């Protein structure tokens, strides 16, 4: 089989920047690429064939290039239509494997995120199980940093995140961390925090609960 | 004109065996071959199958991970394509689209991209039963603007409806996207920003409905010491 | 733009439609003119006047003999 | 191919004429007096037809003003000398550009008419604003379209006409006809018959009618505009049409070409590339990264250019149109399998759907009726023994009325 | 003759293909900041396709430095002005050239590259030593097989493709086949039927196979070099030259063509001159110091120009060509002798030879069937009245039953 490699997986632009995603493949696929255009849902598009021969009804901002081994897909003048996610696909022999893909975002200024932290309610402990959230609310860029503390023990392998799209109105990111401990564990101990990093807050923000409060 | 209409997903027990079927309308569906692509929730896309036209030999072509497990079928009579998935395994769970494999030019063994994409269809693969949601308050233990939410834990299949005051609530309003546990059930949280000083006077209620389960929980949510 | 082409191979052939025409139906003549002059001591530039001069006597000249037979197919 | 089916017109015809009324009596002088004020007047010459009339070069007010005072002489600056030639230079290529094409010359050069001055005319014209700006878009081809006629020299004015271009048919839609042979794909040599589409060319739609153009290679084509010539077509019905979809249409015959000359050729498209590949000939279809992506079988197929890019016959090789656009593949049995090879006619070329059929349905009877004559050879009598007594047939023979 | 039977190609495809890359973006980019240090180099667009570049005028250079300062504003040296019209000059005729041939000109002009610039592009063309031999010694030919495609002139830059050919065969033996009617020779109008070989024109031994060119107005020739399109060519098998030894041979079918129009004329070899002298035309070969050494008789014959200047058929005077070599004259009985006219099928365009026996052996079979068949068949049996009475042959009557 032939490796496929996406570079970059994430991609932070404007709108009217020119932007350019590059595919690398194992061996020398002779211009047998593909692009691809993956809105959030919906089915992908065959944008470019061969290597650079664009398909009809793609836009003239849409350029293919690149030979042999690194191609590239540019974005002369990007438009709002054109965030989403872009993959790659090989067609010199079977398998026909795709690419990682590249993961488009609106570029903002940058926001730290607001913390929020939940203790699990009086009626899920009596079910046997304890869920602690964590919030972190409205930041940029995507990239965050959470870890919890119980009684200043670093939790591993209890921790369970989820994040949403960015936001249609601000672009925003929201995430919620999601502890998960046993009714036992979680009454043995008193203190439990949550330590976000992220790059608008200068030091880590944590935000602690005592278990009784 | 040109439309693929895939069709038979849906929920399947791990190690058993379900067939798609992809239905052609628009063009030649004799001449042309097809291929079948998915996409796994989160994870990107993953080419599986492909046969080829009827002149070329009708050769069914797999991707590894699915090799001697799925198999790829025509039916040109009435213009159909089978994928027929046996010993699914549990990362199987995916959204299966069909598409049109185009080739180098009219009529040539050499593919240069997938034209045509069907919409896709879900395929759920797990060994966990039909189970409605746990809802749990998520109330603002301190004290500008206030956060709150609900929990909605443990249930099966996706998915779920999160509303706010029956639909009066809708600004900063955040329903996170389900996320698996290791028991096999679903679990997401949906949390709203309301200023502090409308806590007292203000009631908030999150209305949770689950049609798979006809479960509908509405879950005051209010502070605590 | 947005030009589509069928071939048919019942027949050997191929019809490339989507083009819009632009035929020459008709004439129209239109008549342009070059008023010229009826014309009838060496320092170094009158030699090359004079030969232009010459060049442009000549012109008129051989346009003379050629309007002579008027054209005719 | 369908050339010959075209009549015989006079270009020049028109512009000759108003040549014609230009040698009349003060004809010139009233252009003479029209432009003496302005460069670009209309004028109605003496049988009420109204022209474009327009002063390109006066070399009269610079002769005659700025030359002729110097001229014992003496010139004093260099500058006039350049001066002069740079305002004669075009007198002298006119009469090149005359004295060589016999004082009609196709295209108008530039030295005939600048771009400058063709706009100006194109402007004026007694035309709409659409065809105002379909002349002005494509000058070249507007000067690849008309005629420049000499005149007449008289009065100390030079004349000659620009024959200009009336498109009075605009945004009609148009389509090309490409065809090629259509031969059988059998083993033994020359025991193939092949038949090929002749109503090939350009065809547009055109007052409830189709104007087709035989010789596409006249037809000039920019963008998606198509600059015919009505006088190289042919007024054809709407339903030549049907030709395409269905030949074997009763309302109209279409035409063909019906030969034994199996030899192979390929057919390059707007789109793509028609490739009739028989014999022992090699023809494949290739793409400039990877190389060949098809190597066809005997008959005729079709490849389009979406990711092709070259098409090679035998040791001849095509590189296909890179033009954008849709490419449609109709399947269907190849007609000459419906067609008989000891009846077909191989020798025919001004031919249609329905002739063919009908010398088809004279051979049926010439076979089937009058060659089985052959039949009535063995399977009559010869005359009995010319003895005493009678004979009866028996067996093959005569034998007697021993029997008896 | 045979020219209907090729295919049909798009000649500046390629060139086109390559102008539509250089209207994307950033590319006349690439262009430009290669040139800024030398005059030429190689540049590889977005498609990977690797092209020669060529700066062959800088005008920007000059105006901007040379030009610019000077223009209160006055010019000090005349000689600058003259200095400005020589560069100019270049870009005002490649104006021309592209303004009326609708930006498509073949052959390429000196005004569109220079001698020194077209053997630089052959010189540092990637094909072998030899090719750049070939195409350095025949620059005229190569020009006269190139186009010149106007591409865009965007950012500061004037650009043009040139499309110069690639002769990837050379070296391989060629030669000419000439034709011409062979008819009889009788006495009456229109008892006479001709036969002509329609194979005429140049032959290439090419990868096994022969490249035939119909259309030899179109190959040229330069001393014993001929450069010829295969644009224009059909891939025919090696046996096809047993047509000039052996019309009748089994492995190639050799094309005719059959008429009744005797009518004199005479094709002009390369080393004579073949004359068809019918009817009452008289035809005469004649040299230049002694007159008239030939008088030809009725029907087709040859004469080599060792000696021989001028050969006139009717009233037409022909000139053969002087080019030294040798000239040999085959016997043989004219195949239209072997010929019956009464069964000679006349009409006959697109023809064979075994496509003329087959309709000769279908004529003998209706006349071998018909007059052989109805004469023995003839004197058959006519019947006795049907009256419900048995009759016997006897005496060559009928006789009824008579017995008891
Ligand atoms: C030939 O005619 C066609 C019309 O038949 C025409 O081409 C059209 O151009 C428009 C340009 O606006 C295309 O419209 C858009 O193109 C963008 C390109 O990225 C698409 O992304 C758009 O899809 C959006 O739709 C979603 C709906 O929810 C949006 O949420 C999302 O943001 C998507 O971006 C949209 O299609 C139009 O598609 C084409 N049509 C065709 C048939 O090509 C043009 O006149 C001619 N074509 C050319 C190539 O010149
Ligand atoms: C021609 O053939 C058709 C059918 O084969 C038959 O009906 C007809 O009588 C024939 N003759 C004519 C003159 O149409």
């Amino acid at each position: 089989d032939i490796q496929m490699t996406q570079s970059p997986s994430s991609l932070s632009a404007s709108v009217g920047d020119r932007v350019t995603i590059t595919c690398r493949t194992s061996q020398d696929v002779r211009g047998a690429l593909a692009w691809y255009q993956q809105k959030p849902g919906k089915a992908p598009k065959l944008l470019i064939f061969d290597a650079s021969s664009l398909e009809t009804g793609v836009p003239s901002r849409f350029s293919g290039s690149g030979s042999g081994t690194v191609f590239t897909l540019t974005i002369s003048s990007l438009q709002p239509e054109d965030f989403a996610a872009y993959y790659c696909q090989q067609f010199l022999d079977f398998p026909f494997t795709f690419g990682q893909g590249t993961r488009l975002e609106i570029k903002r200024t940058v926001a730290a995120p607001s913390v929020f932290i939940f203790p699990p309610s009086d009626e899920q402990l009596k079910s046997g199980t304890a869920s602690v959230v964590c919030l972190l609310n409205n930041f940029y860029p995507r990239e965050a940093k959470v870890q919890w503390k119980v009684d200043n023990a670093l939790q591993s392998g209890n921790s369970q995140e989820s994040v949403t799209e960015q936001d249609s109105k601000d672009s925003t990111y929201s995430l919620s961390s999601t502890l998960t401990l046993s009714k036992a564990d979680y009454e043995k101990h008193k203190v439990y925090a949550c330590e976000v990093t992220h790059q608008g807050l200068s030091s880590p923000v944590t935000k602690s609960f005592n278990r009784g409060e | 004109e040109v439309q693929l209409v895939e069709s038979g997903g849906g929920l399947v027990r791990p190690g058993r065996s379900l067939r798609l079927s992809c239905t052609v309308s628009g063009f030649s569906f004799d001449d042309s071959a097809m291929s079948w692509v998915r996409q796994a929730p989160g994870k990107g896309l993953e080419w599986i199958s492909f046969i080829k036209s009827k002149t070329y030999g009708g050769t069914k072509e797999y991707a590894a991970s699915v090799k001697g497990r799925f198999t790829i079928s025509r039916d040109d009579s009435k213009n159909i394509a089978y994928l027929q998935m046996n010993s699914l395994k549990t990362e199987d769970t995916a959204v299966y689209y069909c598409t049109r494999g185009a080739p180098y030019g009219g009529n040539s063994d050499y593919y240069y991209g997938l034209d045509v994409w069907g919409q896709g269809t879900t395929v759920t693969v797990s060994s966990a039963s039909t189970k409605g949601p746990s809802v749990f308050p998520l109330a603002p233990s301190s004290k500008g603007t206030a956060a709150l939410g609900c929990l909605v834990k443990d249930y099966f299949p996706e998915p779920v409806t999160v509303s706010w005051n029956s639909g009066a609530l809708t600004s900063g309003v955040h329903t996170f996207p389900a996320v698996l546990q290791s028991s096999g059930l679903y679990s997401l949280s949906s949390v709203v920003t309301v200023p502090s000083s409308s806590l007292g006077t203000q009631t908030y209620i999150c209305n949770v409905n689950h049609k798979p389960s006809n479960t509908k929980v509405d879950k005051k949510v209010e502070p605590k010491s | 733009q947005n030009i589509t082409e069928e071939f048919y191979q019942s027949t050997c052939s191929a019809v490339s439609k989507g083009y819009l025409s632009a035929l020459r139906t008709g004439w129209y003549t239109s008549v342009i003119t070059i008023e010229l002059s009826n014309i009838k001591g060496t320092d170094a530039k009158v030699k090359l006047i004079k030969q232009e001069l010459d060049k442009y006597k000549n012109a008129v000249t051989e346009l003379q003999l050629l309007m002579q037979s008027t054209p005719a197919t | 191919f369908l050339g010959f089916l075209l009549g015989v017109g006079s270009a020049i015809a028109s512009g000759v004429a108003v040549c014609k009324v230009l040698h009349l009596e003060g004809e010139v002088n009233k252009i003479k007096s029209a432009l003496l004020s302005t460069n670009k007047a209309v004028v109605s010459l003496s049988n009420g037809v109204s022209v474009l009339t327009f002063k390109v070069l006066d070399l009269k007010n610079y002769i005659d003003k700025q030359l002729l005072p110097i001229l014992s002489c003496s010139i004093s600056n260099i500058e006039t000398v350049i001066e002069f030639q740079q305002k004669n230079n075009r007198l002298l290529e006119i009469t090149r550009e005359f004295s060589v094409n016999a004082g009609v010359t196709t295209p108008v050069s530039t030295y005939m008419l600048t771009n400058s001055e063709l706009l100006s005319l194109i402007n004026d014209m007694p035309i709409t604003n659409d065809q105002k700006k379909l002349m002005s878009n494509n000058v070249q081809i507007v000067r690849q379209q008309s005629y420049s006629i000499m005149c007449i020299i008289k009065e100390e004015v030079l004349a000659y006409v620009v024959q200009l271009p009336l498109y009075g048919v605009i945004d009609t839609p148009c389509w090309k006809l490409h065809t090629s042979p259509l031969c059988t794909t059998n083993t033994k040599e020359g025991s193939n018959i092949c038949l090929t589409r002749t109503d090939r060319g350009w065809y547009c739609d055109n007052a409830g009618s189709v104007s087709f153009f035989p010789q596409a290679e006249t037809c000039k084509v920019q963008s998606n505009r198509v600059f015919c010539d009505t006088m190289n077509s042919l007024t054809l019905p709407s339903e030549v049409n049907l030709c395409n979809v269905d030949i074997f249409n009763p309302k109209y015959d279409c035409k063909i070409m019906t030969s034994k000359t199996d030899v192979s050729s390929s057919v390059i498209t707007s789109l793509g590339a028609i490739v009739s590949c028989y014999g022992k000939t090699k023809c494949t279809a290739s793409n400039k990264n990877r190389g060949i992506i098809k190597t066809f079988s005997n008959g005729c197929d079709y490849v389009s250019n979406k990711g092709v890019d070259t098409v090679s016959v035998g040791n001849t090789l095509y590189y296909v149109n890179k033009q954008e656009g849709k490419s449609l593949y109709v399947k269907g049995e190849p007609i000459i399998n419906f067609y008989d090879p000891l009846v077909f006619p191989s020798d025919e070329f001004d031919a249609s759907i329905s002739q063919v059929n009908e010398k088809i349905n004279q051979s049926l009877a010439f076979i089937r009726k009058s060659d089985e004559l052959l039949s009535a050879i063995g399977g009559y009598i010869p005359e009995a023994p010319r003895d005493g007594q009678a004979y009866v047939r028996k067996d093959g023979e005569w034998v007697l009325l021993s029997t008896f």
